[PDB]
């Protein structure tokens, strides 16, 4: 049981700590977008309607 | 922040501290301790993060749906028109849901803010809430889980027949 | 049903008006599925005689695949021909009989009264 | 390849993604024709979605 | 234990005889409560629908359903 | 949807060309990759459903059932690889092929744009399930259980075929997207009464309805563990999915055709929970618990309010995860004591403490502990049935009391008390077993954080 | 476990009653 | 007598020949690599990256859009004295009633 | 504003930190019960500051910090009501729980699962402060069912004992019978007032509140051991002594009383509900104190004592004196 709990915590943290650190790096350096009105004649991209950078990456790459 | 018109707040009136006793209150010392130990480092880290945001600015936009023809000027069983009308109706339904949510937020915020005299001091928010719930209930209640623009139009036609009959029989 | 159509010219697998129709591509998913059936017939043929299933008789597996694709190509040509015949006869019968197919006066939902049944 | 069996399911997903994106081209009869999303084309652009 | 569980589940129906006692207990305990709750909920919903279509049931703030 | 159908078919050469010691690991790995890929279906919109092709689409109802289905395959491979360890290699590959093929049928069952394609896939899901039960089931009763499982479903579904072909001849189409706009009201007549029965009784058997549930505590018990997992987690929810599609067409006749079936399910959730209070078979206790939980989903579909559909799809996903974990816990004790009798192995918390923690959490999700999505679905169904009639709160509350009673009775009976003395082959919990329990429970708990992706098309 | 150690139908003859009482491991007079 | 049948084989213990058994296989290297495949590709990939992926869904079913749009519409029709919602979903001018 | 809300949430997050500590462990701890006792002492210290600056002004706020879900008109948020009731019950419960845990480090010392016991006791405290600080009925239901499940886990602590398992299943039975009325109240408020938030309940202020108050009286009968649903509390003495002392004297069993005090703007306008609460509380405080006169087990006498005092609390709710009832809880 202790070996299972050690392996469970290890394989969660193995990618959880890079995901948490990467999200912190994104939210500090890259960071959240700003709500602006659409400029005249400009048609935005479909992924440019979203606020957080990871949401923009998901809507651009996959969706 | 947010727009103060859609989420209204009456202006704050805090009283000046007028202490009668001589013993120093712990709250001012804990407030200065909070300001020195907590609020200034939080403000410094937030200013650092806001500088990093200001290094690379970019924008997201509010998606503007232009108004398409609604269900009444769509032909019967014309899926290309009534699909657009149905999508328009569903977006309007979800927006009206969020309008009722905004007015509930105003009402509950008023009740907490006014405190003990909330029954007198929140009559306008209660009136706005009763009006918007009356409109929402006449518009979308009893449609069912398979709701559509056809169901809502049939409910509106039944209500308008009832209102026309009641106005006709009153004369 | 359509047995009087192909009675003036009997036992023609593909008539001369079938050539006015575009043939199935050789990358048709139907024809590729028939080729998969040929590969499955090759695998069952290696299995029932206790040969090694994937390895033995690659000439035989390939003749299974080839023969099913070869038959199924002409089967798909006849399929597309008979459905084209069905649509052609449908449209010519609608054209010859306008009194039996009136163009429907379509009303919009502002005039259409549907009874509302509440879910409560 | 020594590990050639570990590219059956991923290449299957790449092939299914390719066939979905190919079928989206055959379903393009209302591209830039819907009453909700029709618009004038931007320069250096011939289709609004692929 | 195996004998007990096989008596409790697997041997019940081969030792069943449809007779007076079992049929009256199967009708009373099987369709009795169904008929009972049917007329209860039908009476309650006919009453609620009659009050709703007369505007008598107070339904002011009811918009979640 | 072809980007999920093609890798599921590529799992067949992946399981037949694998090395003889690698056929579990490769299928587990690549089915986990397919389950990772399943999350692209969360591209949902508030107005439009994610409409792929003429054949496939996915709204917010089919999407959680798809992600649960593609997640269930690696867990079935983990659960079923220990008791099929001494199996022939060819029969082991046939078992894995039946699991992969059942997933292949299900993922294009839920995405069927047209209803007769839904019917073909829906009744195609019988055949791998029947082969799994009647071939890799353990006791003698698997053949009779396969008979009941086959011949309740086909007896219910062959009128459904005539009903769907009738709608095809009348409306001109069985496309669900077209029938969202060409739906006509179904008035009161005897013809439309039997139309309603033909459209609904197949799914009433598959849920199962009370009184027609007699295929279930033999098919779910006499199956192996992968069969029990798929039957409890997906194959009961095919019925609720078909109901939520097909009740588009059955208005307003459902508003009085629903009353006998609402009575059957509101009384069946009391009676099957009472049956769970007196079960000696642990696996049959979980089977009748599944009947008791699906009775609420039947009531929620038949009252057809938005809160009821939201609670019904949340309760379907929650019950899939919870019942699959309860069957896996039952298997984890059956692989040690070789008996499904619940009173035999007692006091197991003294021997297996972390496995008893998994028993505790699955019994808490079974009794709908907030804020689990079990309680979310349970609670929304109770809200909507209260708005339906105010007297249904008596039956819902009495069901919740009996549900807590049999859940914690199961926990106390298997885990608490003095341990059984004459049983000495209680091994420690393997890493496979605890990993199976955690891969059930941890998504079920993480879905409490962001529960909006399991609340259906009308969240 | 086998067939003649499983429960059966209702005993009618006294030798069937004695065989069942032997089966359930108890006295014939107490069965 | 009764027919020719093998006796019931004893249930094997994975911990007798392998005290480090993860319970996947009796071959220890296959067992450890099945453990790593299960743990990595379930927890380290699907659970972690899917919790991140669901956590950052791009406005799932446009609820945030609908709140922002409703704020815009309420901010409009408060300034113009319009009621916040009509009891008629559709304009009564574009509806023909059945006469009586 | 900034000090009040911050120390409010720091109290609850500080109480959740040893749960992360006991879950993220590899070693045998350097005295984890001392760690949880020190944590609850410091949480008492942290909770004293918003209490003092409530005693100064009367400062109240709602912290609706996390939007959780929106069911078409029901925006469910993680919402914390920092009112008179939270400000006077959180430091009392933390001070009592701090003394109960320093008692537990001595009483439960020879127990080899002492870390699990302190984990379970802190989980009870977390669920109880979820209950008493909640602003909507869903989060209050989370704390409600949470203290019910931790009641199960702490009554059946010695799980080899048959009577402990039996009394724990008994307590779950009576509390789910009370939960019938709790979910009746939630269903009524959702259908007739479109809310689970206390604010919209108090501002809409329904007049035909007979049935939801009957549901709330049933919930308090299940939770606070009133007559008809009382016998789980004397059976609940089967657990360890600090379980009894914390949960089944002072902290858990006042939750139905706290539920009926929490709805005081609705019970003040319903004389029928006040009469029901008055008769039920007087029945309970008669019957259980009458049972206590000839008992021989000391923990049964004190359990009938606390159920008699719960009957007295239900009496003083019934006489339209809810703040005296809450004062009697904290006393
Ligand atoms: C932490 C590591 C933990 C272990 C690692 C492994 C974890 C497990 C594996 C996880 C794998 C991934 C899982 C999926 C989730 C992914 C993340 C996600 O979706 O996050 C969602 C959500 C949104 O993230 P986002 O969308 O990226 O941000 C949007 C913003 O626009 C963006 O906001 P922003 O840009 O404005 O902010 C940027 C932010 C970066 O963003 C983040 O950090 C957020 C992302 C991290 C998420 C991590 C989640 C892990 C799980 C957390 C919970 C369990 C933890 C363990 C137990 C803890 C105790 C309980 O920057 C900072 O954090 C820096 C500021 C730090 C302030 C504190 C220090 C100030 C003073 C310093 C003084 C010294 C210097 C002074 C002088 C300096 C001079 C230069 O993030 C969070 O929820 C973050 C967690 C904290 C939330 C608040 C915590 C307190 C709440 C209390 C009240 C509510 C609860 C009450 C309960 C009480 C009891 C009943
Ligand atoms: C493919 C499907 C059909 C394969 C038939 C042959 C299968 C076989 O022999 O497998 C053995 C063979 C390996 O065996 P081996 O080592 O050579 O020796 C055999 C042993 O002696 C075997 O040991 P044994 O015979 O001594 O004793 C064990 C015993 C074990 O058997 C038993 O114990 C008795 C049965 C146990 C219970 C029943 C389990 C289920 C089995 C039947 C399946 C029913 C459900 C099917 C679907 C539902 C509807 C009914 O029997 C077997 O295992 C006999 C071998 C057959 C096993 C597989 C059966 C496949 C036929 C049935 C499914 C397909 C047809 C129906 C489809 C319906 C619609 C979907 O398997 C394979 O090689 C599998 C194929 C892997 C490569 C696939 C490559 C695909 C490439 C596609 C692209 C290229 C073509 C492009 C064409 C297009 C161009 C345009
Ligand atoms: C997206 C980022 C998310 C980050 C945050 C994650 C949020 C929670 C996720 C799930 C947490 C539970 C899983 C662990 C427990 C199960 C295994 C176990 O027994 O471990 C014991 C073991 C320590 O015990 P041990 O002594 O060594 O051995 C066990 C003993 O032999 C015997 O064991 P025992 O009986 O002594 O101890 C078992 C004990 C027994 O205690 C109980 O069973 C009492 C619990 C029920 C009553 C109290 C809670 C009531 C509800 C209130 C809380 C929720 C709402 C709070 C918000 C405010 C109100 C609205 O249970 C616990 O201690 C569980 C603590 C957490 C309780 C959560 C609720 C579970 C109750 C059932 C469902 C309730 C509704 C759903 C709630 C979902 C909330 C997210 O724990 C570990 O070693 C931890 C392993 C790693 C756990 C990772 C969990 C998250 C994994 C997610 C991966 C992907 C996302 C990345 C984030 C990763 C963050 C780390
Ligand atoms: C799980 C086991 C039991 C399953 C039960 C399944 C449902 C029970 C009822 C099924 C009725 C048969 C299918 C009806 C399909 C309706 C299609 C349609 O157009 O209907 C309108 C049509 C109307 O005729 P029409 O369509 O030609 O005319 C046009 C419509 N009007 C009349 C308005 C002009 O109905 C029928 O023609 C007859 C419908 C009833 C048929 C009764 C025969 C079957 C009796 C019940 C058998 C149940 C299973 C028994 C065996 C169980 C196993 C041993
Ligand atoms: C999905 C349908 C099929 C079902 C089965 C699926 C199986 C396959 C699994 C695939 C991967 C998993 C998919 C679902 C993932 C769900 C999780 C998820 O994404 O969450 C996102 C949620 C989304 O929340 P959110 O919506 O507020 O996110 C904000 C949105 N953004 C980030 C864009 C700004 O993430 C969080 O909530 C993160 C919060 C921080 C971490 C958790 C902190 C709280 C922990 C407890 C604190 C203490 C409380 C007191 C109690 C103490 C203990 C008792
Ligand atoms: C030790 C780890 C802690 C973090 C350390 C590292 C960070 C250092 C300090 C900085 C803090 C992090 C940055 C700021 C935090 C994020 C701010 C933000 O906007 O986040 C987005 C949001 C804030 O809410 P929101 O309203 O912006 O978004 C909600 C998302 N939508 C709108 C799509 C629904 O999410 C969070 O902050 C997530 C944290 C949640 C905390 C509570 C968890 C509850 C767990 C139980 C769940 C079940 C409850 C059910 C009942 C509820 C009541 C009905
Ligand atoms: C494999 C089949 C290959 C067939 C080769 C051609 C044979 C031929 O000449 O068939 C003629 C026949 C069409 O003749 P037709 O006049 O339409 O038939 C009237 C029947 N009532 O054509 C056919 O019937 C073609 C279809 C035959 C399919 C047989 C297997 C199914
Ligand atoms: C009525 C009645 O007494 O039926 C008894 C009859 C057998 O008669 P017997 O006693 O053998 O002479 O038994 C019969 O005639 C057979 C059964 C009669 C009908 C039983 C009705 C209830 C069945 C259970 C419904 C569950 C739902
Ligand atoms: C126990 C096994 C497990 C459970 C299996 C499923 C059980 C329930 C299945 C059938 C449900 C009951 C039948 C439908 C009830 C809904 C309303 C209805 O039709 O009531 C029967 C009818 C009432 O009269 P009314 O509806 O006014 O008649 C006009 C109809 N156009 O009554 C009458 O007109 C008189 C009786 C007519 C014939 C009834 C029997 C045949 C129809 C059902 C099959």
């Amino acid at each position: 049981d202790k070996r299972f709990l050690k392996l469970l915590r290890f394989y969660i943290l193995l990618t959880g700590i890079p995901v948490v650190i990467g999200i912190t790096l994104i939210n500090v350096f890259i960071g959240e977008a700003e709500l602006a009105e659409i400029p005249e004649g400009y048609v935005p991209e479909h992924w440019e309607y979203f606020k957080h950078p990871i949401s923009r990456w998901i809507a651009r790459t996959f969706f | 922040s947010w727009d103060k018109d859609v989420y209204p707040e009456p202006p704050r009136r805090t009283p000046a501290p007028s202490p009668q006793t001589s013993l120093p209150n712990p709250i001012t010392y804990l407030t200065k301790a909070f300001d020195l130990l907590v609020d200034r480092p939080v403000t410094l880290v937030r200013e650092f993060i806001e500088r990093q945001h200001a290094k690379n600015k970019y924008y997201y936009y509010h998606r503007e749906f232009r108004r398409v023809p609604d269900i009444t000027e769509c032909h019967e069983k014309d899926v290309l028109c009534m699909f657009e009308a149905e999508m328009q109706w569903k977006r309007d339904y979800k927006v009206d849901q969020e309008i009722v949510n905004i007015i509930q937020e105003r009402l509950k915020a008023c009740q907490q803010r006014e405190g003990e005299s909330h029954r007198q001091n929140c009559a306008k928010e209660l009136q706005q809430f009763t009006q918007v719930v009356k409109a929402y209930q006449d518009r979308y209640h009893d449609l069912g889980a398979h709701y559509s623009a056809r169901k809502c139009l049939a409910k509106q036609k039944q209500r308008m027949l009832a209102e026309r009959k009641a106005t006709k029989e009153a004369a | 049903m359509m047995t009087g159509r192909q009675a003036r010219a009997p036992l023609q697998f593909l008539p001369d008006e079938a050539r006015s129709l575009p043939p199935p591509k050789l990358t048709d998913p139907r024809l590729a599925y028939i080729g998969f059936l040929g590969y499955c017939s090759g695998l069952i043929d290696n299995a029932i005689r206790r040969r090694p299933v994937l390895s033995a008789g690659l000439h035989r597996q390939f003749l299974y695949i080839t023969s099913f694709v070869f038959v199924g190509y002409y089967l798909l040509k006849r399929q597309d021909y008979m459905y084209a015949v069905r649509d052609h006869d449908m449209f010519s019968y609608i054209k010859s009989h306008p009194e039996d197919f009136p163009e429907k006066d379509k009303k919009t939902y502002r005039e259409v009264f549907e009874e509302f049944h509440p879910v409560r | 390849r020594d590990h050639w069996i570990h590219v059956l399911v991923p290449v299957g997903f790449v092939f299914g993604y390719y066939l979905d994106r190919k079928n989206d081209e055959k379903l393009a009869a209302f591209r830039n024709k819907s009453l909700l999303y029709k618009r004038e084309l931007k320069p250096q652009e011939e289709v609004t979605w692929k | 234990l195996i004998r007990w569980t096989c008596a409790r589940s697997a041997n019940v129906y081969p030792n069943f005889r449809p007779n007076t006692k079992t049929s009256l207990l199967g009708a009373l305990f099987g369709i009795g409560p169904l008929i009972f709750w049917y007329y209860v909920f039908k009476t309650d919903r006919d009453r609620k629908e009659k009050l709703i279509q007369e505007g008598k049931l107070d339904r002011t703030f009811n918009i979640s359903y | 949807m072809l980007k999920y159908i093609i890798p599921t078919m590529m799992l067949m050469p992946l399981t037949w060309l694998s090395k003889n010691s690698m056929i579990w690991i490769n299928t587990t790995l690549h089915s986990l990759l397919i389950s990772l890929t399943s999350l692209l279906l969360l591209n949902q919109f508030g107005d439009n459903s994610l409409n792929f092709s003429l054949t496939f689409f996915s709204d917010s109802l089919s999407t959680p059932l798809l992600i649960l289905t593609m997640w269930l395959l690696p867990l079935m491979l983990m659960a079923s690889q220990h008791h099929l360890s001494k199996e022939n290699l060819a029969r082991k590959k046939l078992f894995i092929s039946m699991l992969i093929l059942l997933q292949l049928f299900l993922i294009m069952t839920f995405t069927a744009t047209e209803l007769i394609f839904f019917y073909i896939m829906f009744e195609a899901t019988l055949v791998p399930t029947l082969i799994i039960i009647t071939r890799w089931g353990n006791q003698t009763e698997r053949l009779n259980a396969g008979l009941y499982f086959l011949f309740y479903t086909l007896a219910g579904s062959l009128p459904l075929l005539v009903a769907l072909i009738y709608i095809q001849n009348t409306m001109g189409s069985l496309n669900f997207l077209i029938l969202q706009y060409w739906v006509q009201p179904m008035p009161n007549s005897w013809s439309n009464t039997f139309m309603w029965l033909a459209c609904m009784m197949a799914f009433m058997v598959k849920m199962p309805l009370y009184g027609l549930h007699l295929w279930l505590p033999k098919a779910h018990v006499e199956a192996p563990i992968a069969g029990s997992m798929v039957l409890a987690a997906i194959l009961l929810k095919l019925g609720g999915y078909g109901m939520m599609r097909i009740t588009l067409l059955l208005n307003p006749i459902t508003d009085f055709m629903a009353y006998p079936f609402i009575m059957l399910s509101l009384w069946g959730m009391i009676m099957t929970s009472s049956i769970c209070l007196r079960q000696t078979d642990l696996k049959s206790l979980i089977a009748y618990s599944s009947v008791s939980h699906m009775a609420l989903v039947i009531v929620a579909i038949l009252i057809q309010t938005p809160w009821s559909y939201m609670g019904a799809t949340a309760l379907m996903i929650a019950h899939g995860l919870t019942s699959s974990m309860l069957f896996c816990l039952a298997n984890s004790n059956y692989e040690r004591v070789h008996s499904r009798t619940m009173i035999l192995a007692r006091g197991l918390q003294t021997l297996l403490p972390l496995m008893a923690a998994w028993w505790l959490l699955a019994s808490l999700t079974n009794l709908a502990l907030p804020p689990s999505i079990n309680l979310i679905g349970e609670l929304f169904v109770v809200m909507s049935t209260f708005s339906w009639s105010n007297i249904t709160i008596i039956l819902m509350g009495l069901n919740m009391v009996i549900t807590a009673l049999y859940s914690l009775y199961m926990l106390i009976t298997t885990q608490r008390g003095k341990h059984t003395h004459h049983i000495n082959n209680i091994l420690p919990s393997f890493t496979r077993e605890n990993a199976l329990m955690s891969l059930h429970m941890l998504p079920l708990l993480l879905l409490s954080l962001n529960p909006k992706i399991i609340l259906g098309p009308l969240y | 476990i086998t067939k003649d150690m499983l429960p059966g139908p209702y005993p009618k003859t006294p030798e069937e009653r004695a065989a069942a009482a032997k089966k359930y491991n108890m006295r014939v007079e107490d069965y | 007598l009764r027919w020719q049948e093998d006796p019931e084989p004893e249930d094997e213990n994975l911990y007798e020949k392998n005290p480090d058994s993860h319970g996947y296989d009796k071959d220890p290297a296959v067992d450890v690599w099945n453990m790593r495949v299960v743990f990595f590709f379930g927890f380290s990939i699907v659970l972690v990256l899917g919790s991140t992926f669901v956590a950052y869904l791009p406005d799932y079913r446009m609820q945030e859009w609908a709140r922002r749009e409703a704020e815009r519409l309420v901010k409009y029709r408060e300034a113009h004295g319009l009621p916040l919602m009509e009891s008629n979903c559709f304009d009564p001018s574009k509806i023909q009633l059945p006469e009586d | 504003m900034n000090l009040f809300s911050s120390l409010t949430l720091v109290t609850l997050i500080l109480l959740t930190m040893p749960i992360a500590a006991i879950n993220f462990n590899t070693h045998k701890f350097t005295n984890y019960p001392l760690y949880v006792k020190t944590t609850i002492s410091c949480a008492f210290i942290t909770s004293m500051i918003p209490t003092m600056m409530f005693i100064h002004t009367g400062q109240e706020m709602i912290i609706s910090n996390w939007h959780w879900l929106t069911i078409q008109t029901l925006k469910l948020s993680l919402s914390f009501k920092m009112d008179f009731f939270s400000m006077m019950f959180v430091p009392v419960a933390l001070f009592v729980t701090w003394s109960i845990m320093e008692f537990s480090m001595w009483y439960m010392h020879s127990d080899p699962n002492i870390n699990q016991f302190f984990k379970y006791l802190l989980l009870f405290l977390i669920t109880m402060l979820i209950l008493v600080t909640a602003n909507n009925l869903f989060q209050l239901f989370i704390g409600w069912e949470g203290v019910g499940i931790m009641s199960f886990l702490l009554i059946g602590w010695w799980y080899g004992r048959t009577d402990a398992n039996t009394a724990a299943l008994q307590a779950i039975l009576y509390n789910r019978i009370g939960d019938i009325g709790f979910i009746l109240a939630m269903a009524w408020f959702l259908i007739n007032l479109n809310t689970w938030d206390l604010q919209q309940i108090f501002m809409l202020n329904p007049n035909d509140s007979n049935l939801p108050l009957m549901g709330l009286i049933l919930a308090a009968t299940g939770k606070s051991a009133q007559f008809g649903l009382h016998p789980w509390l004397p059976s609940a003495m089967e657990g360890p002594t600090p379980v009894s002392a914390l949960l089944h004297s002072s902290t858990m069993v006042v939750a139905g009383i706290f539920l009926l005090i929490r709805f005081y703007p609705l019970t003040e306008n319903n004389k029928f509900g006040q009469s029901i609460m008055l008769c039920l509380g007087a029945m309970t405080t008669l019957f259980t104190a009458m049972c206590a006169l000839t008992q021989n087990d000391i923990k049964k006498i004190i359990a009938f004592s606390t159920s008699s005092q719960l009957g007295l609390m239900m009496v003083t709710i019934g006489i339209n004196q809810p703040h005296l009832a809450f004062l009697h809880i904290c006393t």
